[PDB]
C-alpha cells in the first residue's frame, strides 16, 4: 500500500486558481519529505517544491510567490495551492517521497493540469 | 543551476547485450546523481542513487559509476522492457536540476 | 590573563554537527587579536571593530565541522537541514560566526565519515539545542522495531570529505561565539 494518488488537476484559466492534493497510503507525509516535480508535455522533469517534515518549505525560482505547498496530518494529504497560474505552468504533476532531499524514491501516477 | 547534459539524444540498440548512457555536469556533482527511467505514459520510476547503488526492486542488469563530472548509466542486457526514456538528476546544489533525457529505442 | 581561543580554535578534532562541542569561558581577558589564512567573520548585533573592546559576562563558543553550502545556513531566521534538525541560531542573536575551509585536515582520499548530520527528524530545533538521540525514524505506519528496513531510517547520515571534490562539498570548521550580558558581575572583559 505504498500508492500516492494524486487529484485536482484540470483545465484553468490563465491566472486562475487550482489546487492539487495528493493523498498517501502507508506513508506518514507529516514524518516525510515531501516534493512536487512536474513535466510539461514532451520535456523534461522540474522539480517545484518541497516540504520537509519540520515544516520548512522551499520552491522554484520559478514558482515562489505564487505555489504554496501544505499538508494536512488529518487525511494524510499533501496539498499544493498555485494562484496566479501562467500558461508555462502546463504539464502533468506528480507527488514524490524525497529520501531527506536528495533524490524521489517513490512517484504518484500524476495528474494534468492544463492553463487555457 | 548544475546543468545535467546527456551526450547521446537517442540510443538505438537490438534487444541484445548492451548500453551506455552518460551524462555530463558543468561543475562537480561528486557522486551525488541519480537515475530514474521513465516508460511512456507512466510516472518516473528511481534505477540508481548515489551514483553507483541500486535501490529496491530494480534487477542486476542496471549498473552506474561516476564521479566529479562524467557519470554512466550501463546495462548488461538490453531486455525489452528497457526501452524507455532516461533522466539523470543531480543533488548536490539547489535546486535539483534534471537532464533533457536520453530515449533508448530497438 | 589569556582566555583559552587556542584550544578552541586550534583544535585537532571537531565534533560533527548534530553533537556540536560547547566550551563555556568566563574569568579571563577576551582579546580577539588572535583571530588574525582565508575565513569568514560574521558578527552579528555587535560591531566587529571593537570586540576586544566590548565587556560581557559570558562567552559560548560553539564548534562544529559542515559544508561549504551549509555556512549560509548559520546565520538568524535561516531555514534548512542544518539550521532546522542540527544547530539552530536564535532570532535574537548577539554574536558572531566564524568559518575556515579545513580540506587539508578534515579530508582523506579514502572520504572521512568520522563527521555526521542529521537528516531525519520529525520536529525543528530550538535554539542551541542538542539533539544527540539515535534512535531510527518512523516513517511510515509500521514500527521499526529497531530495525533498519523499509520506511524506517537511521536518523545520521555521514559527510563524503574527499581532497578532489569541489569547494562547495569541502568540509568547513564553524565556530559560533555566543555573548551573555547577565545581572550578575560579569568576567570576561577585554
Amino acid at each position: 500500500d505504498v500508492h500516492l494518488v494524486e487529484s485536482g488537476g484540470g483545465l484553468i484559466q490563465p491566472g486562475g486558481s487550482l489546487r492539487l492534493s495528493c493523498a498517501a497510503s502507508e506513508f506518514i507525509v507529516s514524518a516525510n519529505y515531501m516534493s512536487w516535480v512536474r513535466q510539461a508535455p514532451g520535456e523534461g522533469l522540474q522539480w517545484v517544491s518541497v516540504i520537509y517534515p519540520g515544516g520548512s518549505t522551499f520552491y522554484a525560482e520559478s514558482v515562489k510567490g505564487r505555489f504554496t505547498i501544505s499538508r494536512d496530518n488529518s487525511r494524510n494529504t499533501l496539498y499544493l495551492q498555485m494562484n496566479s497560474l501562467r500558461a508555462e505552468d502546463t504539464g502533468v504533476y506528480y507527488c514524490a517521497r524525497d529520501y531527506g532531499d536528495f533524490y524521489f524514491d517513490y512517484w504518484g501516477q500524476g495528474t494534468l493540469v492544463t492553463v487555457s | 543551476e548544475i546543468v545535467l547534459t546527456q551526450s547521446p539524444g537517442t540510443l538505438s540498440l537490438s534487444p541484445g547485450e548492451r548500453a551506455s548512457l552518460s551524462c555530463r555536469a558543468s561543475q562537480s556533482l561528486s557522486t551525488y546523481l541519480a537515475w530514474y527511467q521513465q516508460k511512456p505514459g507512466q510516472a518516473p520510476r528511481l534505477l540508481i542513487f548515489g551514483a553507483s547503488s541500486r535501490a529496491s526492486g530494480i534487477p542486476d542488469r542496471f549498473s552506474g559509476g561516476g564521479s566529479g563530472t562524467d557519470f554512466t548509466l550501463t546495462i548488461s542486457r538490453l531486455e525489452p522492457e528497457d526501452f524507455a526514456v532516461y533522466y539523470c538528476q543531480q543533488y548536490g546544489s539547489s535546486p535539483r536540476t534534471f537532464g533533457q533525457g536520453t530515449k533508448v529505442e530497438i | 590573563n589569556l582566555c583559552p581561543f587556542d584550544e578552541v580554535f586550534n583544535a585537532t578534532r571537531f565534533a560533527s554537527v548534530y553533537a556540536w562541542n560547547r566550551k563555556r569561558i568566563s574569568n579571563c581577558v577576551a582579546d580577539y587579536s588572535v583571530l588574525y589564512p582565508f575565513f569568514t567573520f560574521k558578527c552579528y548585533g555587535v560591531s566587529p571593530t571593537k570586540l576586544n573592546d566590548l565587556c560581557f559576562t559570558n562567552v559560548y563558543a560553539d564548534s562544529f565541522v559542515i559544508r561549504g553550502d551549509e555556512v549560509r545556513q548559520i546565520a538568524p531566521g535561516q531555514t534548512g537541514n542544518i539550521a532546522d534538525y542540527n544547530y539552530k541560531l536564535p532570532d535574537d542573536f548577539t554574536g558572531c560566526v566564524i568559518a575556515w575551509n579545513s580540506n587539508k585536515l578534515d579530508s582523506k582520499v579514502s572520504g572521512n565519515y568520522n563527521y555526521l548530520y542529521r537528516l531525519f527528524r520529525k520536529s525543528n530545533l530550538k535554539p542551541f539545542e542538542r539533539d544527540i538521540s539515535t534512535e531510527i525514524y518512523q516513517a511510515g505506519n509500521k514500527p521499526c522495531n529497531g530495525v533498519a528496513g523499509f520506511n524506517c531510517y537511521f536518523p545520521l547520515r555521514s559527510y563524503s570529505f574527499r581532497p578532489t571534490y569541489g569547494v562547495g562539498h569541502q568540509p568547513y570548521r564553524v565556530v559560533v561565539l555566543s555573548f551573555e550580558l547577565l545581572h550578575a558581575p560579569a568576567t570576561v572583559c577585554g
